[PDB]
């Protein structure tokens, strides 16, 4: 594989074509969703676009911004995500999903998947941050828990890698 | 008070010699030390205050105090504390001289520093631990 | 009264506002962080240095006149700009602009710190560390701009703020002094940021790098950075307050250990081989070895009279210690094995170890010579200074099996066939990319916290791209665009150009596609 | 002697200098000699300031102006970067675009306060001298400035602490100096309103300079009901870090602060005979206006007119203005209750005075912010909302 | 390539620099490093005020105090010496004696004001933008202030013409200069009063703010009759250099200096809604305090209690006293008319108010200056001998 | 207006203060010089660097922090008080107390100078050369 | 230009040659110049000053300018005048730089000089009399 050069190449030309095709916000809210669902986080669906995901990322957050000042009334900017949920509800419901996680495994996915989910401008800012925090502080503390009691061999089953090489 | 020199114990060794005791296996976890160390940045005010305070003064009351010269700062280390007062510097100099205006040319301290009144100290102990 | 009131002349001293300032708070039920933190225990506690805002400006006002006096009249009518040796004067452009960069960091964490804050004192504290970051950040800032004005080459000290994009060293300090402050828990900065950061290897990178740049005939640097470091001491007393609370909590303390072992790890594991590295191969003059200067501040002063010290709560030795002093002794000739083998990505000019230089290498460091010195050797005799020679180390390096691996944890390069420093390459796959890790610690932190280390490296991102190609479109050139701001020599004459490193044919592979 | 090796200068020592200068070509190797030229100078040259701020801030392309490439080296759990676009809901083409038009770095922003901290000890130690303090209005001094003043610093830390995530979260340099420096004027002017309350104390016997009752008046009297719970909320319930220097500088500080401060203890110490208020608050409105003209630049030239985004920001700017003028509306209403307390001068403190000094406010307002982003405001419809709470 | 050398320095050029370390001795040629070592200090400690201003005069022994010898090198047509005794009434054992508790040297003199120079415009700047300008009373501004308070910058110019004698004529090094920076004050506050007249002209269209009707003020107007008298009389009428800084400072500054900018255009500044006018007496009320702590020690410390001449000095004080005091109370009674041009405020501008006002100065000016000479004066006659021109 | 007023930022500038100087002073039979002179002709004159007190310490307070910068941080870190050849060491207790002599009579003989001008401007500029060389002096 | 050199004339001279046009008749008496000199500080605004303004700008429209090295300070003597504007070396500098903050490291004037607007001037005119 050959890179094109890094700020400007045929992918992200592609990409910023094809955001320019979104027309609404539930239909930048599904194209944002799908796409952070498979090329964002390490349990991403695809590499395929490593390099240039997070520019293409951050003109979706900027499509869908537009759209939603262009179109939403303004207390659904502050109340609501851009799925039509209300904000506060997705905040308690993810709280109490992490906190019921019973491994760091199980918590770490969560926090993951609202970042994929909802990471602004689905959810209002404010909210999206205030959520992110108390998610983090659930999956630091369940990490930070025996964090040395597992070897690296143990370690790297529990991770699901594939070893290709030790020296 | 040679413990307390820029090149005391292992500092001095050099080739394989140094390397023996750098990776000998007592080496591998640190030791307390009951020391502190103070660098001072070198100018007007402080080439007066490390001569006539921190070593006529300073060393009567701790004779472990080791001032050496590293061109642009001077390093001193000392077992326990160090204490520079303001006040007696200002007498020094002839001009004003608070414990912020010491603090100008104070860089390093390898310890807990704090300034009381016109006094400003570093000491090995463990505030609020102790 | 109306005539008669006490008419001797008074004001009001610093301390005696400071003395109503924990009175400031108030309490209601949303005054807490905004931050994630595993440390909820209570963090009363009282400011050492009792400054306020007046107080703290006079202070920092009254360092920036004397300094700025030195350098702006005194330094440059002695014409001391350009009175440094080349080998330094090319130092300080990494130095200076890597320090800046932590600084600038350094602002963002000491906020987490003043947000996480409880006490109105440590807010008011935390505040002034704030403002010093600043003040250090406008002060590496200026050294690089003075020496743009007063050095014999500006280029690379005029344009860092991009021209370190380019290459890999620039990767790893975006995490050790940056990245590994601001992107974790807020409490915790008081033990990454300042228990390791500021109170163990600000001394020997800001301190001790003054008496080099004084050997070496540059007193721009300890004009400044000695003015740095008198901000430092207060910072040290601000972050031991919290590290108090943290000891004392039966709760919080069973995170206190750990999260110290990382910190220094993460810190140490790139500033041991980068400033090693900078100071032995980027000076004509030693002060000493470099293994000493960490043994003096990091393993003995620091680990005595601050680790040790707090031993007697808890507080124990960190584990990657012994893993740690051997990278002092020789992972930064590691690293000069692979910043002089991909010097074209750098923003500065290398000066091979010449003969007298290869002789102390060899005293302080038996092995030294058989090992690095013969390698650095011959990639003389292959016309390694020369543009004309058409050679650049990192291919001969992959044409002897010499592969170079990025951490994905930290960034540092790992050459393994070649590493003395610690470290072993562990390749994983998962999810359908490649991971290559190189110690234990790194390891086991991607292994756990995969989501927070998705660094791309510089082989992902220039993957099959002809070496001069990636220099010109990171604007790695000087003003005529087309000879490099990097050299592997510091003289005036044949110096490299676009076309003499496209003669080299030097692509970009992808080293963890033999896996 | 000493152990260690006394190091000779290169720039002194006979033979280390020979060596450099053999050393140092006789010709330079680069002509550019302007630290990062490559800055878009706002100004007709270059400035200083420019130079040392700009890009100080590491950001990649996928961040608006971002000159880097790549994800950070370590981010939050969960995957939160170190900064991101996530960190606020307005948009910009380029995030270093923002420039504080008193081109204040570190080194001038330290010179210029350092004179104000040394003069004031000057001026407090000539005024005890002067006796002067003997023909202010014993009432206004005691049951007014002492109590309702020293409540005020309470406002004013309460926006110095709003700054601490704004400090963490804001995306380029010279924003986040903006910010820290709009920081430090702010827990001064608690500090030098503290330090105002502590002189006086040493003037006049019984003039009590404790907090507490300042406290309990910020904390449980009506009067500065309103302004705290703006100001908690600014403070501790955002993390919208545009939002919160908007709404603290360009809303509540700049109506509900701009009259407490200016239109009331300013104003009215020049008419209950107090000649040492004044010199104190000429400091705080000083730093008001330096901070409002950095936060005027992010708002309205950068944010407000950005070329993509600045319909989209006036869209948000518009929404947070009209709730947090509402709060602030609400601040003030029950702040003019205290005008019940003070004694009745013509103009100053009667029904008149206090609707000339609510138009100044709102009126002086209108044109600085409101106008800029699009924000309509009937001045005559927020004077009377205020003035229902005139007695 | 030039005409002349390029000088190679001794301190880094390796051959001089060589050539110089070779030369110095490698010990020090004498201990004593204390500049000036046999001043006698004032305080617990030599300063470094002292070191640099003390025996800059050369005076020979004839001339009290003198570590020289011999007659001068070079005197006046007729035969008057450089400095000489017949310049002053006063005598001493030590001229030299004399010490600013300030410590004022050159370098903070200059460092002090330049933070207020620079300050000044800051708020300046400020309060345009402020328009804080908009609640001052309007017959205050136009008619008593723009017109006698800038009238009042002829009396600070004329004491500072006053010190022109005494700088060259005064016989030591510490009082030239704690006269020479008095001077400076004085025309500063001219200055500074002028300053403000122009600041105000650029915020109040139709505000005059040229010097013509001040001056027409200052040459006619019965208010400043007995003022201008004093201050012409003063300044160019004696030369007695002891005299001068006496009669300027300690009487005539004192009194009226006091009374004008202290107790009315300061004062009533604050009862007439003024918040500028305060920013600009609170520097001429500390420069005042500032001066006067240098003067006393002069005159009291030094000269009222020299142990041979304490008693001769102080008949001349107390009959210099007696007739400056007698002109400042004439001028005070032609200034106190001004209050009939003032709106009534309860005790500010009524008769009972004027009485505290001076009641304040001559009681002040009793304890700070009368009760240190041996000068005994009825306070109650002095305000009523005032009073007496007050409508 | 109580509403209505210009709240453009604006300060004051040491030209517009220096303008209104010559105003300053006013006629009386005994506004003249106290000293002997031969001269006695019109010296109604300008002053060249329009000079203010304010300006005068700003301007002297920016040279002197450089130069003590220089002495008390720089020089005083490279040693070079004792990097001084023996000779000129020497040379200079003279020359720099010998000047010291020369700008302390500068000062009185400045107040003569302003003493017998008639111009305010000069004599304010005058009493700016009266400081400068109190300076001078300290400075030696 | 070679004129205005620092060791024109009678300077280049050196032992009898030197003296004897030293005492020659016609060099008792002053000779008129039409020249200025100006002494700059060697300081970091002066340097930029100097290789910007002075022998850029300034000597395209006076090439009689000669500007010499003395360690310390700038020699710079030229003919008819000398202007150095405020405002163009504020914006070189980029930081504010008013005439009189130009005149912080304008050391020696051999001519008339004054400030008009933001422009020093050193001039061989004698303003009042011609
Ligand atoms: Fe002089
Ligand atoms: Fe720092
Ligand atoms: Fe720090």
């Amino acid at each position: 594989a050959k890179r094109e050069p890094i700020h400007d190449n045929s992918i992200r030309t592609e990409w910023e074509a094809k955001i320019a095709k979104l027309t609404s916000v539930d239909q930048a809210t599904k194209f944002i969703q799908d796409f952070r669902l498979a090329y964002t986080s390490p349990f991403r669906k695809s590499y395929d676009i490593d390099v240039d995901y997070q520019y293409i990322e951050r003109k979706i957050e900027e499509k869908l911004s537009v759209l939603k000042t262009e179109k939403l009334p303004v207390a659904d900017l502050i109340t609501k995500a851009t799925t039509g949920e209300d904000a506060a509800a997705v905040e308690a419901t993810w709280i109490a999903k992490i906190k019921a996680a019973k491994s760091k495994y199980e918590a770490e996915r969560i926090h993951i998947e609202f970042r994929q989910l909802y990471k602004p401008p689905v959810l209002p800012v404010n909210v999206f941050l205030r959520t992110d925090a108390a998610l983090g502080t659930v999956l630091m503390e369940i990490r930070n828990t025996d964090y040395y009691g597992t070897p690296l061999e143990g370690l790297r089953k529990e991770r699901g890698v594939k070893v290709l090489h030790l020296q | 008070s040679a413990h307390n020199a820029y090149n005391a114990g292992i500092m001095q060794k050099t080739g394989k010699a140094f390397a023996d005791e750098f990776f000998a296996e007592e080496n591998q976890v640190v030791h307390e030390s009951n020391a502190v160390v103070l660098v001072l940045m070198k100018s007007d005010e402080i080439d007066a205050i490390i001569e006539d305070i921190v070593l006529k003064g300073g060393k009567a009351k701790n004779p472990s105090i080791v001032v050496e010269d590293k061109a642009g700062f001077w390093w001193i280390k000392a077992d326990g504390a160090i204490e520079i007062d303001a006040a007696e510097a200002g007498e020094l100099l002839g001009k004003p001289f608070s414990v912020y205006d010491l603090l100008i040319n104070v860089s390093s301290t390898v310890g807990r520093a704090y300034t009381l009144g016109t006094k400003f100290t570093i000491t090995s102990e463990l505030m609020g631990l102790d | 009264d109306a005539l008669k009131v006490n008419r001797a002349p008074v004001g009001v001293e610093p301390q005696e506002v400071h003395k109503w300032l924990q009175s400031f708070n108030w309490d209601f039920k949303e005054n807490r962080t905004k931050y994630p933190t595993k440390y909820h225990m209570a963090n009363e506690t009282k400011e050492q240095f009792k400054v306020i805002a007046k107080e703290y400006a006079r202070m920092e006002a009254a360092k920036d006149e004397r300094q700025f006096g030195t350098l702006l009249d005194g330094l440059t009518r002695l014409g001391a700009g350009n009175k440094v040796h080349p080998r330094w004067g090319e130092t300080m452009k990494v130095i200076s602009n890597f320090l800046e960069v932590g600084e600038y960091n350094a602002i963002a964490a000491s906020a987490m710190l003043w947000d996480s804050a409880t006490a109105a004192e440590q807010k008011n504290g935390y505040l002034a560390q704030v403002l010093d970051e600043i003040r250090h950040t406008h002060q590496c800032a200026f050294i690089n701009h003075y020496y743009s004005k007063h050095y014999h080459d500006p280029a690379g000290h005029n344009d860092a703020r991009r021209t370190r994009a380019i290459g890999p060293l620039w990767k790893g300090m975006k995490r050790v002094f940056a990245d590994g402050f601001i992107s974790g828990d807020a409490v915790e900065c008081s033990v990454n940021l300042q228990l390791v950061g500021e109170a163990c290897f600000t001394n020997p990178l800001i301190v001790a790098v003054t008496e080099w740049a004084s050997a070496n005939g540059d007193e721009i640097t300890p004009t400044v950075f000695l003015s740095v470091e008198t901000d430092e001491l207060r910072h040290m007393a601000n972050g031991y307050q919290t590290v108090v609370s943290i000891a004392n909590d039966p709760a919080s303390a069973k995170f206190l250990n750990t999260d110290l072992n990382n910190a220094f790890w993460t810190q140490q594991k790139y500033f041991t081989p980068v400033l090693g590295y900078l100071f032995e191969y980027g000076s004509k003059f030693k002060v000493e070895p470099w293994v000493k200067t960490w043994n003096r501040w990091v393993y003995e002063d620091w680990g005595g009279i601050w680790i040790g010290r707090l031993g007697k709560y808890g507080v124990e030795s960190p584990a990657s210690l012994r893993d740690a002093k051997r990278d002092a002794y020789w992972a930064h000739h590691d690293l000069a094995l692979a910043a002089y083998a991909m010097w074209p990505l750098g923003f500065a000019r290398l000066a091979l170890p010449d003969e007298e230089d290869q002789a102390w290498f060899e005293a302080n460091y038996p092995g030294w010579a058989d090992h690095y010195g013969k390698i650095f050797n011959e990639w003389k005799k292959l016309g390694y200074e020369d543009p004309k020679s058409g050679f650049i180390p990192y291919q001969w390096l992959l044409a002897n099996g010499h592969d170079v691996y990025i951490d994905r944890v930290s960034q540092v390069p790992f050459i393994p066939s070649l590493a003395k420093g610690t470290g072993s390459l562990r390749v994983h796959e998962f999810n359908g990319k490649k991971h290559s890790l190189t110690d234990d610690w790194g390891e086991r932190q991607w292994l756990i916290e995969p989501e927070r280390y998705e660094c791309h490296n510089v082989f992902e991102q220039y993957e099959g791209r002809e070496l001069s190609e990636v220099i010109a479109e990171g604007h790695g050139v000087r003003s005529d665009g087309k000879t490099l701001i990097a050299q592997p020599h510091t003289r005036g004459d044949n110096l490299w150009t676009l076309e003499d490193i496209k003669r080299a044919g030097c692509v970009f592979p992808d080293p963890l596609a033999k896996f | 002697p000493q152990s260690s090796q006394v190091t000779k200068r290169g720039l002194t020592d006979p033979e280390r200098a020979a060596i450099i200068a053999a050393a140092v070509p006789d010709h330079a190797l680069d002509t550019q000699r302007k630290y990062h030229y490559f800055i878009q100078p706002r100004w007709k040259r270059l400035s200083e300031y420019e130079q040392l701020s700009c890009y100080a801030q590491p950001n990649p392309d996928w961040i608006a102006g971002g000159l880097d490439w790549g994800d950070w080296t370590q981010k939050f759990h969960g995957g939160r970067p170190s900064w991101g676009n996530e960190s606020t809901e307005l948009r910009t083409t380029d995030w270093y675009r923002h420039r504080d038009p008193a081109r204040r770095w570190h080194h001038p922003y330290v010179k210029d306060k350092s004179e104000e901290a040394r003069y004031t000890q000057r001026f407090l130690a000539a005024y005890s001298s002067e006796g002067s303090i003997r023909t202010i209005d014993p009432y206004w001094r005691d049951e007014i400035l002492n109590k309702y003043f020293g409540a005020l610093l309470y406002s004013e830390y309460g926006l110095f602490n709003a700054h601490s995530s704004v400090g963490r979260d804001c995306l380029s340099d010279t924003i986040r100096q903006t910010a820290v420096f709009a920081a430090l004027d702010k827990v001064d002017n608690a500090q030098m309103i503290q330090m105002e309350r502590l002189f006086i104390a040493k003037l006049v016997p019984g003039f009590d300079a404790s907090t507490d009752v300042p406290k309990k008046i910020w904390t449980t009297d009506p009067i500065y009901s309103g302004a705290r719970a703006t100001v908690q909320e600014i403070w501790q319930g955002v993390q919208d870090w545009n939002e919160i220097l908007w709404a603290g500088h360009a809303v509540y500080d700049a109506t509900f602060g701009q009259f407490a401060r200016r239109e009331f203890f300013q104003r009215l110490a020049t008419v209950y005979g107090d000649t040492l208020t004044p010199f104190f608050t000429a400091q705080s409105q000083t730093y008001f206006q330096t901070t409002r003209g950095a936060i005027d630049d992010l708002f309205v030239y950068c944010l407000a007119n950005d070329s993509e985004f600045g319909a989209h920001n006036r869209t948000f700017l518009n929404a947070w203005t009209e709730h947090y003028l509402a709060s602030s509306v609400a601040a003030l209403k029950d702040f003019v209750g205290l005008y019940a307390k003070v004694e009745k001068v013509a103009g100053a403190t009667d029904r008149a005075g206090v609707s000339e000094a609510l138009q100044r406010v709102f009126g002086d307002w209108k044109i600085d912010y409101a106008d800029k982003i699009g924000f309509r405001v009937d001045v005559d419809q927020k004077v009377d909302a205020v003035l229902a709470g005139y007695k």
